[PDB]
């Protein structure tokens, strides 16, 4: 079978400005089969509740999927995404930096 | 508004 | 301008872990508008666009009639595929379509769509004539067969030439405040010093929609994709979209280098430079 490993973005719906309330996205996409483990992390800790959109697919049929949650973010607080995939080994962690 | 089903494969 | 109607069906087996799960999405553009789900506690098409809610109980409940049939129909259809690709019953596989229908700006019907994958690899589609198929391997091709006897073609495009149309023409007039309006990008440029040698311009787009978009770097006045980082456009989750584009330059060479937008809610293509 062959299967296609997640591309993975972390960002904010907002330009980020400490103190003002925001939303923190995990983009999965491009990765086929769909099922996928995606955890939102506050300073490395899983974040609760977290919302994730309903699946769907690009024209190359790879999947797509957005996780988000509600968050205030500060100067000391560190957010980041956690992706495990059946073409990963170990799950993948990016962080979350205001410039990208 | 979706499509009815079709035959089956 | 011109304007889509797309449903994405997927539907994925689990042996031991009950009945394939069904899950289909339907779209205008880029806007997401009704949502089915075989695990929900009370599967049903459900909205998920402000300008559908409208639609009466007959919609939803003959939308949710249709969406029960069709996971029953894909689940007979991956048991199918196992036989035509003579797998196990043992692994978990997945059939995905798409079909929809693209109109105008005077809504006359440009082209319709209807294809399948079987794990994520073409199977078979719709040809653009809305008469004949191509199948991809000589599984697909007995589905063919099986298909062109029972003139499915034809049903198919009965429905993309005319509900297809009917409805999308519909749903654009019900939600123009939204689907007619083009939201146009809010840009700037970021500059950060990567070394004493070199630096790094990112090209920003920001709040657009819909989601097509184009962002290009030039140095002096030629594109430089080969050297140009570009990110998937990604949605913000408030139905805009947002992408950049990044270029590793020279120091003291930033004046040389130009960011080109072009996105359908600008009047003229945007020239952007990073402003010290």
């Amino acid at each position: 079978m062959i299967q296609r490993t997640p591309k993975i973005q972390v960002y904010s719906r907002h330009p980020a400005e400490n103190g003002k309330s925001n939303f923190l996205n995990c983009y999965v996409s491009g990765f086929h089969p769909s099922d996928i483990e995606v955890d939102l992390l506050k300073n490395g800790e899983r974040i609760e509740k977290v919302e994730h959109s309903d699946l769907s697919f690009s024209k190359d049929w790879s999947f797509y999927l957005l996780y988000y949650t509600e968050f205030t973010p500060t100067e000391k607080d560190e957010y980041a995404c956690r992706v495990n995939h059946v073409t990963l080994s170990q799950p993948k962690i990016v962080k979350w930096d205001r410039d990208m | 508004l979706s499509s009815p089903v079709t035959k089956s494969f | 301008g011109s304007h889509s109607m797309r449903y994405f069906y997927t539907a994925m087996s689990r042996p031991g872990r009950g009945e394939p799960r069904f899950i289909a999405v339907g779209y205008v553009d880029d806007t997401q508008f009704v949502r089915f789900d075989s695990d929900a506690a009370s599967p049903r098409m459900a909205p998920r666009a402000p300008w559908i809610e409208q639609e009466g109980p007959e919609y939803w409940d003959g939308e949710t009639r249709n969406m029960k049939a069709s996971a029953q129909t894909y689940r007979e259809n991956l048991r199918i595929a196992l036989r035509y690709y003579n797998q196990s019953e043992a692994g978990s596989h997945i059939i995905q379509v798409m079909y929809g229908c693209d109109v105008g700006p005077d809504g006359r019907l440009l082209r319709g769509h209807n294809q399948y994958a079987y794990d994520g690899k073409d199977y078979i589609a719709l040809n653009e004539d809305l008469s004949s198929w191509t199948a991809a391997d000589t599984a697909a091709q007995i589905t063919q067969r099986k298909w062109e006897a029972a003139r499915v073609a034809e049903q198919l495009r009965a429905y993309l030439e005319g509900l297809c149309v009917e409805w999308l023409r519909r749903y654009l007039e019900n939600g123009k405040e939204t689907l007619q309006r083009a939201d146009p990008p809010k840009t700037h440029v970021t500059h950060h010093p990567i070394s004493d040698h070199e630096a790094t311009l990112r090209c920003w787009a920001l709040g657009f929609y819909p989601a097509e978009i184009t962002l290009t770097w030039q140095r002096d006045g030629e594109d430089q994709t080969q050297d140009t980082e570009l990110v998937e456009t990604r949605p913000a989750g408030d139905r805009t979209f947002q992408k950049w584009a990044a270029v590793v330059v020279p120091s003291g060479e930033e004046q040389r280098y130009t960011c080109h937008v072009q996105h359908e809610g600008l009047p003229k293509p945007l020239t952007l430079r990073w402003e010290p």
